[PDB]
């Protein structure tokens, strides 16, 4: 995250980081004590999931790893074809997380009520990728509130395509955003002091650059699929 | 009156009013407001900030 904030302790308890070749190259979001949801094109080789995380170079005795022992892409999701449509999979963990302050569950509504909360045009992404375009990642946790903007706008700050299911999110004057490493990561919106998921955060180009917007994937689309993989 | 307006006064879900709420939460006494019915219900902050 460009231009964000160190989170503190337990303030984003859905959060987690995932590692694999390299460590926290993309971050996951709870939905219940034995499934993540993530981009796709982060689990595209062995991975990990740390829950209750803050400061990834300091053991703060709140963080939770488990083993991935399932990887379900979303069956539209083909790599060789496009690498960020239908951007979105869930990981199954070997062993159960423990609910508590500092690991607990985002919650997802359904289809019509996660595109009303889209649209409240606000939301929240964290993650500890890159804090400047092409630098370094972050250590403690970052967060930062997005505006949502119009498609029209997002179609022209792009030559890529943008979907229909797929929503830009951002400053006009950059300065701001996700970036490589958030990959996979939630776009929540606060309902009277509850977050629900509302996006994945996906891809982009330039981190922060005037004129460019981070790029998400709709969950409203997939609402009906992560319930029915995730069931306990 | 109707969801179509202020979500029918619903804190979470609204149908045509029957107000809800996402799970983990149950509706509260004034059958509007969803409050927490687990230990550690979705999409809350519980650790002092
Ligand atoms: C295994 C794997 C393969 C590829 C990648 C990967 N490569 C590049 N960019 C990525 N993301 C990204 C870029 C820019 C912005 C932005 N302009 N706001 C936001 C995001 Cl999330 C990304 O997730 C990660 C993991």
């Amino acid at each position: 995250v460009v231009g964000g904030e160190d989170a503190k302790p337990g303030q984003f308890p859905w959060q987690v980081v995932l590692n694999g070749k390299v460590d926290a190259f993309c971050g996951g979001s709870i939905v219940n004590e034995k499934w993540i949801v993530t981009a796709a094109h982060c689990v595209e080789v062995k991975i990990t999931v740390v829950a209750g995380e803050h400061n990834i170079e300091e053991t703060e005795h709140t963080e939770q790893k488990r083993n991935v022992i399932r990887i379900i892409p979303h069956h539209n999701y083909n790599a060789a074809i496009n690498k960020y449509n239908h951007d979105i999979a869930l990981l199954e963990l070997d062993e159960p997380l423990v609910l508590n302050s500092y690991v607990t569950p985002i919650c997802i509504a359904d289809k019509e009520y996660t595109n009303i909360f889209l649209k409240f045009g606000s939301g929240y992404v964290s993650g500890w990728g890159r804090v400047f375009h092409k630098g370094a990642s972050a250590l403690v946790l970052q967060y930062l509130r997005v505006p949502l903007v119009d498609r029209a706008t997002c179609l022209r700050s792009t030559k890529f395509t943008i979907y229909n299911n797929m929503f830009c999110a951002g400053f006009h004057e950059g300065g701001r955003d996700s970036c490589q490493g958030d990959s996979g990561g939630p776009h929540v919106t606060e309902v009277e002091g509850t977050s629900f998921l509302t996006g994945i955060i996906s891809w982009g180009e330039e981190c922060a650059m005037k004129g460019k917007y981070g790029i998400y994937t709709k969950v409203s689309r997939y609402v009906n699929w992560i319930k029915e993989k995730t069931k306990l | 009156v109707t969801c179509n307006i202020k979500n029918g006064r619903c804190e979470q879900f609204c149908k045509n009013v029957v107000c809800s709420c996402t799970e983990g939460y149950r509706l509260a006494e004034n059958q509007k407001s969803c409050e927490p019915a687990v230990p550690f219900p979705c999409g809350r902050v519980s650790v002092s900030q």
